[PDB]
DNA sequence: ATCAATATCCACCTGCAGATTCTACCAAAAGTGTATTTGGAAACTGCTCCATCAAAAGGCATGTTCAGCTGAATTCAGCTGAACATGCCTTTTGATGGAGCAGTTTCCAAATACACTTTTGGTAGAATCTGCAGGTGGATATTGAT
DNA sequence: ATCAATATCCACCTGCAGATTCTACCAAAAGTGTATTTGGAAACTGCTCCATCAAAAGGCATGTTCAGCTGAATTCAGCTGAACATGCCTTTTGATGGAGCAGTTTCCAAATACACTTTTGGTAGAATCTGCAGGTGGATATTGAT
């Protein structure tokens, strides 16, 4: 039983172009873009936790970690995503 | 009491400090136009850098930012400092 | 019983990056608003990449997006070539680009 | 006649002056305005280690000196003894600066 | 009899190859290049097919890069030809 | 000998792709010597990755992380 | 009880192993630490400090100086290749730059 | 407030290579640096090494892969037998 | 430049193999309900450093003059590299067969974690020790005019 | 070839800022005992790899011919280096006052822990239908007379 993004990737490729597909080898690249995505951000989440003294990751650390890892438009983007997200997670 | 504002101090950057790292590096002679694109090179690089580490300064809630911050903001675009711990 | 993507409005499984995160030696803990938040910035970018990528699939007269049309994607757009800037993308060839002084005449 | 030495000797004496030592070649006070004028173009009210700017200063010449090593690599592959501007970006270009 | 000028061909290669996706090094030799490489790190070793394929298209695309840096370095000195020097001042400038 | 069996027609291509519209007769030799370097590093990387798996086959993977370690990340054979 | 003996000196180390293994606890590396990781580790960290210590001190005796400065520490690094190799994206504050200068500008 | 540094143990080994020299403050301060830094890069990749494969605890030999990643070719080998050394000590006292 | 001849590329087509999408089953992962613990925020202080200014001497920035040597522009021959025809050798493609390695499960010794207690090495700050900066003076090597 | 001018190299010296040693407290490492997790050996399976053989096309090696690029030689206007007067702004050390960083205590929102249920995501085979050969025709670009 091996994971991927695979599902989830086809799932937003569906809402974003309902009458396209893609091929194996493009899964395959799109599954290295998230989990090398995870990785950078999740590091720095962890380092500046680690910096801060503090046991826990919070959506603060992410988003921190966003605006240090994303370039300058991309990174307002992302955290308005994640702001809400988050608040819409909490409301429900 | 408060600092008088300020700008344009990019120009602070005179001409023969430039000269000087010039020097450093091993440069014999230097075209007039390097001057200003050395100003807006070190700008950006500069920019860069600070940001980086007042986004650690805010999300540490300080107001000061460290020889730290600046450390972790230069090992941020892969230059590691020795130094400053 | 309702999942916490759903809660979220995300197609991204916030459950899988909670525990993705809660066993990758990040830290102690895990907050309930990091996985939520992360899965949303994951499914942004997704998205962002793939309506590209989409539409150069589009162009092409294809169903199917494939590598090239992930490096088109990602090397026409300027952000995206930063932030994937030290990145291969197998099987994606490189932009159309001829210096000019090579060019005849 | 006044003694005077031919163009590019003192340029040299002072390439060998400035690689033996290791002094800070910027004027430390018109760097720490530059500093803080940048930062507070991004955070107001912000104060500063002093240790922090003198780290930001280390990190910018070293940067600004390697950059000129390179550049200057740049002007004697075109036959050159005098950098120029579209050295420093030919450098910086395939540094992956841009 | 029909001929093109020299740089014509050149031309349509490289508006061929910058089109193109598919690996341009024949696959058996740089299999037993690979093998022959790794062997003198530790011996008895197997391969998947993916492994290979994987350091394909790393070796690739890093001389398609390299390539691109070095021609950047021929213009700079007023030529069209790239040559040994343009390839060690472009690895030197890379940190290399 | 099989650094030869990197021909000057499959080095050319890769030259067309990295738009180069004219080439020495030397780069050739020099390419290979490049590609030898790159391929030893990668592959010593590799190889340690197998071997601290107690694995004796190569894997995908061994070859992804050791093209990160040297800051070349690779998408596509996870 | 017995007399206390410190992981260092069992290990012959100069090096703290003790810290070395707090500090592996704490950094969130695994759920676990082996008892030999930490006495590996600060034997490595003692061996490169011993190595570029050599080298730094060498570079301060041919400069007739007993204190070794960052100026020394730079000189060990560029000059030494595996050295170089490996702090190669590394600044050395008030270390400068090895002497070199591009045979083409030397007079003619 | 205690703010601890790897100097006395940078010292020692600076009395141990050169008896009769010293080393100023801030050439400690590139030292400290050092050490933490190679810390980090050891550490880290045993971290990865560990995960890689499955395993929940770091141990000797992934410090000892690690050390293999890091250093160019024979410094790798000096430090190894270093460590290795150091840990057969370790193991018999 | 026009005009003919010639070569290559792109868009289209059909037939159909193969890749992708659809479907259904199930072990494992996520969700739920409840109980319990705890990290870290909030509030409160106490010092540590930072911001800003002040004085004064001197080091350094700036603008200017003038002339040497460089970059820029140009020309052109020879030698290199491109283009192309020819023939052959390697790579590709396909088929068969095993050995060998990657995984899997389980059970017990061995290894590592953790609470509590004891001991000591490491640190902060004080007291002491010192090398090297920062001066002088003289020897020597380099530079440039003549 | 000299000879002046100027820089650089060395050797000397001492006082004090900076480095080292000394001191005593205490936070953290070590010792002890107990609890919990894990690594690995012993078999066992079933995919992947490797070895081997065979034919054929397709790409490569080779030789020939020549276009055109690179490197050499030349010339010159003007840019940039060297030197200097002038004057200011940086540097160094200290004062003032408070902002803010850091230590401490208290407690709650939020996190972990655990038993059990619900849902999901992976997988293999079937069903679907896109993309690719391999052909055409037309567009586009190149090349040679003129
Ligand atoms: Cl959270
Ligand atoms: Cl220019
Ligand atoms: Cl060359
Ligand atoms: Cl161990
Ligand atoms: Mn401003
Ligand atoms: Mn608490
Ligand atoms: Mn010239
Ligand atoms: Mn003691
Ligand atoms: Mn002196
Ligand atoms: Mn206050
Ligand atoms: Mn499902
Ligand atoms: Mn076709």
């Amino acid at each position: 039983r091996k994971e991927s993004y695979s599902i989830y990737v086809y799932k937003v490729l569906k809402q974003v172009h309902p009458d396209t597909g893609i091929s194996s080898k493009a899964m395959g690249i799109m599954n290295s873009f998230v989990n090398d995505i995870f990785e950078r951000i999740a590091g720095e989440a962890s380092r500046l936790a680690h910096y801060n003294k503090r046991s826990t990751i919070t959506s603060r650390e992410i988003q921190t970690a966003v605006r240090l890892m994303l370039p300058g438009e991309m990174a307002k983007h992302a955290v308005s995503e994640g702001t809400k997200a988050v608040t819409k997670y909490t409301s429900a | 009491r408060h600092r008088k504002v300020l700008r344009d101090n990019i120009q602070g950057i005179t001409k023969p400090a430039i000269r000087r790292l010039a020097r450093r590096g091993g440069v014999k002679r230097i075209s007039g136009l390097i001057y200003e694109e050395t100003r807006g090179v070190l700008k950006v690089f500069l920019e860069n850098v600070i940001r980086d580490a007042v986004t650690y300064t805010e999300h540490a809630k300080r107001k000061t930012v460290t020889a730290m911050d600046v450390v972790y903001a230069l090992k941020r675009q892969g230059r590691t400092l020795y130094g400053f711990g | 019983a309702k999942t916490r993507s759903s809660r979220a409005g995300l197609q991204f499984p916030v459950g899988r990056v909670h525990r993705l995160l809660r066993k990758g030696n990040y830290s102690e803990r895990v907050g309930a608003g990091a996985p939520v938040y992360l899965a949303a910035v994951l499914e942004y970018l997704t998205a962002e990449i793939l309506e590209m990528a989409g539409n150069a699939a589009r162009d092409n007269k294809k169903t199917r997006i494939i590598p090239r049309h992930l490096q088109m994607a990602i090397r026409n757009d300027e952000e995206l070539n930063k932030l994937l800037g030290r990145v291969t993308i197998a099987q994606g060839g490189v932009l159309p680009n001829i210096q000019a002084v090579l060019l005849p005449k | 006649k006044p003694h005077r030495y031919r163009p590019g000797t003192v340029a040299l004496r002072e390439i060998r002056r400035y690689q033996k030592s290791t002094e800070l070649l910027i004027r430390k006070l018109p760097f720490q305005r530059l500093v803080r004028e940048i930062a507070q173009d991004f955070k107001t009210d912000l104060r500063f280690q002093s240790s922090a700017v003198m780290a930001l200063q280390e990190a910018c010449e070293a940067y600004l000196v390697g950059l000129f090593e390179d550049t200057n690599l740049c002007a004697i592959h075109a036959k050159r003894v005098t950098i120029m501007p579209k050295d420093i970006q030919l450098a910086r270009r395939i540094r992956g600066e841009r």
